[PDB]
């Protein structure tokens, strides 16, 4: 079988905290 | 390489050592041996940590 992940394997690119950024 | 005693200087065997210092992203690791000491709050300072 296949399935669809949705929004799934996010993880943390590196230590530094951070706050309301979007990022890139 | 064949070494031999009586090679002029050029030919003889030397040992090197290449030392890499790498910073990944971890929380930190070995360094020099400073000495570190206390902390203040509330005064400009010059900090080191």
């Amino acid at each position: 079988a296949y399935t669809n992940s949705f929004t799934r394997g996010v993880y943390y690119p590196d230590k530094v905290f951070r706050s309301s950024v979007l990022h890139s | 390489y064949g070494f031999q005693p009586t090679n002029g200087v050029g030919y003889q065997p030397y040992r090197v050592v290449v030392l890499s210092f790498e910073l990944l992203h971890a929380p930190a690791t070995v360094c020099g041996p400073k000495k570190s000491t206390n902390l203040v709050k509330n005064k400009c300072v010059n900090f080191n940590f």
